[PDB]
């Protein structure tokens, strides 16, 4: 819609500080728009 | 034997004093459009 | 004095003035494009910059400050080594065509 | 309009960004403007006024350019700058 | 519609550092199309029969509305055309230009076709220059064995030139330009495959910036400058570069005392009166111009220009130096002290091209260790 | 709170244009009345007594 | 190569198709006579006519090279009517560039013939020059001005033989380069065929199968030019132009070269001289107009019998204004030929289209 995704994509990390969160946690979940960039969780 | 004698250094004044304009200005805008390039910076930066 | 000369020589050619290489200012044929291409990625860009810098000094008619200018007795044949390989190899050829 | 009021509405949803704009437009504004009022700024907004602040802002205008990566073909700034117009 | 005016134009990748050198391709189109503009409209008023040619020309110029300033831009064109084509071609071989081979080759086929072309309009007024310069011209063909002779009362339509001579040559003189027109663009066309080259004689394909707005301009302002220079020629001077001669009308039982070619064909004409010999002085003449196409065989340097090339700048200015010498010969009696002195600019001329200046490119070679 | 001569001429006659090419044909013309009155006069003044314009009148009557 | 050799044809076309080869071929016969017949004629109305008997009588083969040029400019509007017919009947005008270019490219040959027609300076040349050029006097306001200024005086003479000799000696390059762009733009789609069907699953190279057939049609046209040449260079001539200009004095039999005639029986059907030029000039810049008042759903008219029977009613038409145009302005030739006008323009305007739409109804789309 009207809202840009935080990462627009197209086709980093060097500290800890920068990886920490990066370890999945959840099951994964892929999303799809008309309007906005998909993304992919976890 | 010239019987246009007058009238091209009448002429001729008209040109001198068009070119007199037209050149410097002219001159002008070349140096306008090309000022982009005549203050230009260049650095090179490769990784090392 | 042709040692001698050289180094006046050198000055006289000026390209050391636009900071250029001896080897930035060679003619271009199909041996030498073959030899930049071999260059490493170092070399290959040193040689654009130089170049590039040397462009931008002769569009506006103006040199660089004498301090910076190439050092006879710094110039150095980086291309040589390339150049000179390429240049056997199409003599090769060259022979091997005959028969 | 439609996607700027989308865009607005569907924004402040959750605390956090709740919070974010009220502590930002305090600073920015000094004060909180409510969404009835982002709403009448955006109903008085027509063509006429989308032609005359765009051309305010964008015609004739000097822009400032950045380029990174194979940028051979990035057009020369005069011709960039002939774009404004 | 678009392309082609565009990538060939607009968006034409162009060197950041050519020079005013560089303007001359440009202003010799513009050249072009002032002859063929001020050509088209004398057409319309001239005449090609001998009884008729030389008044028509006066008609032109005493009666015909503007008539003398439409004539003398076209006298003075020509003369602007050669000053551009030999400052365009002393560019080319200054900066090594002409190893654009095609480019180059082409360019002496243009150089060719205007001299051929200029040849032709001159005769067309019928003056008294008109007349001995046809005769002698096309009589430098009699010089091939065999059938010369023949070949030339071929060209005259006759044992002499006369009335079918002129009007055959106002029709070469009209379609001439046409080609040329056509060859210059198949000149460009190769051009564009390379794109040109610069001062410095190293590719430039880290640095281009488009042909417009920064040549379009440039080129502008050198084209004030070339009609700058050939009104002050047409409104104050419009016989400075022309012959007294020509305003007398063509007489077949008399050739001038003075006789002597156009400004820009006196250096060729020098080197062909040094030689006391018919076949020889027009195979120098012909060499003169053909020599062009060897320049290209006879490059030892193993740089492109010769801007970084000292003892090479010399030889150039020797040169340049030399086809003066040589044209203020071909402007004096060949009388002592001056059948010497062509002689001696003549072979120097030669010497240059031949020898000395590929020797200089061999020495610069090895003072610079390659 | 006052703007120069080049930003009026800039407002009212270049940025537009419709109006940068008015302000062309409306100078050209303006200019050639003038131009042309001024390098008329200045000829003339340099031939002063010379052109036939100036001694017509002594054989006029006609 | 790639623009002949290797260029892809349909493998059907027809004789129809050859007459752009021949119209080019026609250009180049133009202009190699014409180069050589300039080479020995002069432009002074006082000895313009003079020059053109000179080249018949005493420069070798002189005669040839003339009644080739003379004739060879016959053959080329025999060839260009062929050819617009091809293509209105085909369907061609749908490459709408290449079709307008066309049209300008006719044009421009019929301007170039009118001022060569001028240079012997006989009478037909005189009055020919006389009244084509006050065609533009119809042009409001300035119309007078305009013909004047053509003239370079206030009637044809002396001014006007010169200037016009440049305009025809320049004019055929122009064609030249215009036809070259005719060309490219056909180019871009490849030629259309007598089905009106793309013929992209049956195509051939040019070479050798149109090279070779191409040159048969050369054989043709130099059978049919050189037939005029040899044995009746007159016939498609008009004798008055054997008769020096005589400004004091209008044949009065005067008539059109041949290819004008169907132009001129329209523009003098109609007793008002402003609308004499616009149905002259409308006859044919029509042309233009095929383009936005075709409604079959086919582009060919092969298929449809309808279309077909108003096509050749159409060339029955102007071979009807041409006879008219070579008759007096006398009863009943006045009516016939304004019938035949009127018939041309509803041919055009209103009986094909119409036939268009009911061929579709017949068809059910
Ligand atoms: C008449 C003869 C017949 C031939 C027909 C005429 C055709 C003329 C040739 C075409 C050249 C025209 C052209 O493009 O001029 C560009 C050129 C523009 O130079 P520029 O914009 O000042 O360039 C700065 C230099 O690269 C950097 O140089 P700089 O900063 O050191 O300053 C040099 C400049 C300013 O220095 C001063 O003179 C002060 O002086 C000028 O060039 C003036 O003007 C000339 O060279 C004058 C042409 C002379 C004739
Ligand atoms: C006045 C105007 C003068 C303008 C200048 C002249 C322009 C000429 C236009 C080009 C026409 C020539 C051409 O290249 O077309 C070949 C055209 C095509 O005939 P074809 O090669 O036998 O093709 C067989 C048909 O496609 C298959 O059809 P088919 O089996 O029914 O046989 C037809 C053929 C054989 O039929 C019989 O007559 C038996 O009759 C002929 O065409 C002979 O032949 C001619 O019209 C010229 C033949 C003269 C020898
Ligand atoms: C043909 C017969 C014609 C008769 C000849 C007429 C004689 C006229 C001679 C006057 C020529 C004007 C010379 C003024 C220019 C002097 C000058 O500036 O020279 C130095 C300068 C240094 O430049 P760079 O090495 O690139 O370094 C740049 C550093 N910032 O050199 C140049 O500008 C070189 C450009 C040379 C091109 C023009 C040559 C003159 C033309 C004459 C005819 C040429 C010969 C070919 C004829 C064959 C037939
Ligand atoms: C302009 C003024 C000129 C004055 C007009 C002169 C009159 C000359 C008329 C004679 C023309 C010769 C006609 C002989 C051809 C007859 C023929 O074969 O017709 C049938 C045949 C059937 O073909 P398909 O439907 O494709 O099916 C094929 C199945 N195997 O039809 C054709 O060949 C159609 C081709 C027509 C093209 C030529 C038309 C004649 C030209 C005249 C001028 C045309 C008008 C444009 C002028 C506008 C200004
Ligand atoms: C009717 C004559 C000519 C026309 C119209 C013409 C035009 C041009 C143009 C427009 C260019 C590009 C701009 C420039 O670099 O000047 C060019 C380049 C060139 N021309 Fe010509 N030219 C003519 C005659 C000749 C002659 C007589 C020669 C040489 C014997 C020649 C040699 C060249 C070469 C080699 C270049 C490349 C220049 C470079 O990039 O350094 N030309 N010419
Ligand atoms: C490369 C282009 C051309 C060159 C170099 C050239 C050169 C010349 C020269 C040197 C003369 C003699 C001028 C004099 O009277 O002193 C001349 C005359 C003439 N030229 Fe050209 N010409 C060119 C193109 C044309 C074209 C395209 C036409 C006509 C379509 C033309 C028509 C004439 C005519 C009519 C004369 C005779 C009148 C006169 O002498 O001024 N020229 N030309
Ligand atoms: C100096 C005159 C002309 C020349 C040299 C010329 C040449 C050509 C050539 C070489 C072809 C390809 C062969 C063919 O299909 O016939 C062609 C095709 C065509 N021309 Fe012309 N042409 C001329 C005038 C015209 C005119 C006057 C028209 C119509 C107003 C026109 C309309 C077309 C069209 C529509 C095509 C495509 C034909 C098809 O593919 O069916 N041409 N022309
Ligand atoms: C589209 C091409 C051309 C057409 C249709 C054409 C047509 C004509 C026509 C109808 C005449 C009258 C012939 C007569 O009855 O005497 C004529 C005369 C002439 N044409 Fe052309 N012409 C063409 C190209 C040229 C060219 C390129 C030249 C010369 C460079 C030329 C030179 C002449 C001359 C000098 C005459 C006068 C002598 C004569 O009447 O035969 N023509 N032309
Ligand atoms: C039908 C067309 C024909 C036959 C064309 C032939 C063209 C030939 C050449 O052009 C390629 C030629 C013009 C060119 O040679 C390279 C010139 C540099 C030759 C220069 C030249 O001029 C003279 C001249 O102008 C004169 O005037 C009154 C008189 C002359 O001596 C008395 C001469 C003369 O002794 C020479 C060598
Ligand atoms: C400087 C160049 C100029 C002014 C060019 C003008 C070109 C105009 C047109 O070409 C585009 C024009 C030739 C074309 O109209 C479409 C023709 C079909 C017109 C045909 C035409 O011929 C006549 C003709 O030949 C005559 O001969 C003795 C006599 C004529 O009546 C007495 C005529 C005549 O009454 C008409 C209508
Ligand atoms: C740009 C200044 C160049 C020198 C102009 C001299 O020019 C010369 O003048 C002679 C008469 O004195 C003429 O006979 C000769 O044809 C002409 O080229
Ligand atoms: C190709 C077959 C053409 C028909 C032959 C008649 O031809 C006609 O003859 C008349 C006088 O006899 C001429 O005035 C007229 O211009 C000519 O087209």
């Amino acid at each position: 819609a009207a809202v840009p995704a935080t990462s627009e994509s197209p086709v980093s990390v060097l500290c800890r500080e920068s990886l920490r969160g990066q370890a999945a946690g959840r099951p994964l979940v892929a999303s799809v728009s008309l309007n906005v960039p998909a993304s992919v969780r976890y | 034997a010239e019987p246009e004698h007058d009238h091209r250094k009448r002429m001729g004044l008209k040109m001198l004093l068009m070119m007199g304009l037209l050149l410097p200005l002219v001159y002008a805008m070349k140096r306008h459009k090309w000022s982009v390039l005549k203050s230009r910076k260049l650095a090179y930066r490769p990784p090392k | 004095w042709l040692e001698g000369i050289r180094k006046w020589y050198y000055n006289a050619a000026g390209f050391n003035k636009l900071g250029l290489m001896r080897d930035d200012t060679i003619h271009e044929n199909d041996d030498v494009k073959e030899a930049i291409r071999r260059l490493p990625e170092n070399l290959y860009d040193d040689r654009v910059f130089r170049i590039k810098r040397a462009l931008d000094l002769s569009m506006r008619q103006q040199i660089l400050p004498k301090e910076q200018w190439t050092k006879y007795e710094e110039d150095k044949s980086y291309l040589e080594p390339y150049l000179k390989e390429v240049i056997r190899e199409r003599k090769e050829r060259e022979e091997w065509a005959k028969k | 309009k439609n996607l700027l009021r989308n865009a607005l509405v569907s924004h402040l949803d959750g605390t956090t960004p709740v919070c974010e704009d009220i502590g930002r437009s305090l600073l920015t504004y000094g004060r909180r403007i409510p969404l009835a009022e982002w709403e009448s700024r955006i109903a008085e907004v027509d063509a006429r006024v989308v032609r005359e602040v765009c051309s305010k802002y964008f015609y004739d205008q000097c822009p400032a350019v950045a380029g990174f990566g194979p940028i051979e073909q990035l057009p020369d700034y005069n011709r960039i700058r002939s774009g404004m117009f | 519609l678009m392309k082609i005016v565009n990538n060939a134009f607009i968006d034409l990748p162009a060197p950041s550092n050519i020079s005013s050198w560089w303007n001359f391709g440009s202003l010799l189109g513009i050249c072009l199309i002032l002859q063929i503009l001020t050509g088209l409209f004398l057409a319309m008023h001239y005449t090609s029969d001998t009884t008729t040619a030389f008044s028509s020309v006066t008609h032109i110029c005493r009666d015909v509305n503007y008539g003398w300033i439409i004539r003398y831009m076209h006298a003075n064109g020509a003369s602007m055309f050669f000053i551009c084509l030999y400052m365009h071609v002393g560019r080319g071989l200054y900066y090594g230009s002409y190893t654009f081979l095609e480019t180059w080759n082409i360019g002496v086929i243009l150089l060719l076709t205007v001299m051929a072309t200029a040849f032709m309009g001159y005769v067309l007024p019928w003056g008294q220059m008109s007349f001995w310069g046809a005769t002698v011209i096309t009589n430098l063909l009699s010089a091939i064995p065999y059938i010369g002779t023949n070949l030339v009362e071929w060209i005259w339509g006759g044992f002499s030139v006369d009335k079918a001579t002129l009007t055959r040559f106002f029709a070469f003189h009209f379609i001439l330009p046409f080609i040329i027109m056509a060859i210059a663009m198949v000149h460009l066309l190769f051009l564009h495959e390379t794109g040109s080259n610069n001062p410095t004689g190293i590719s430039s394909d880290v640095d281009k910036i488009p042909f417009h707005p920064y040549y379009t301009i440039k080129d502008i302002l050198g084209a004030l400058l070339l009609i700058l220079a050939l009104m002050l020629l047409v409104l104050f001077a419009p016989d400075l570069l022309g012959d007294p001669d020509n305003y007398t009308p063509a007489n077949p039982l008399n050739t001038p005392p003075h006789i002597k070619p156009e400004w820009y064909f006196l250096f060729a004409y020098a080197i062909l009166r040094s030689i006391p010999n018919k076949l020889g002085g027009v195979l120098a003449l012909a060499f003169s111009i053909l020599i062009l196409a060897l320049i290209p065989l006879l490059h030892t340097s193993k740089q492109r220009s010769m801007m970084f090339r000292p003892l090479s700048q010399c030889l150039f200015w020797a040169l340049v130096a030399d086809l003066l010498t040589l044209t203020w010969i071909g402007g004096q009696p060949v009388e002592h002290p001056y059948i010497t002195i062509g002689q001696l600019a003549s072979v120097l001329y030669f010497l240059l091209i031949l020898v000395l200046m590929p020797t200089a490119g061999t020495i610069e070679n090895k003072l610079l260790k390659w | 709170v006052a703007p120069t001569l080049t930003a009026r001429l800039y407002s009212l006659l270049f940025r537009r244009t419709s109006t940068f090419a008015l302000t062309i044909v409306v100078g050209a013309l303006f200019f050639e009345r003038a131009f042309d009155q001024g390098a008329d006069a200045i000829y003339e003044h340099i031939n002063e007594g010379k052109l036939w314009k100036h001694i017509k009148h002594k054989y006029e009557n006609k």
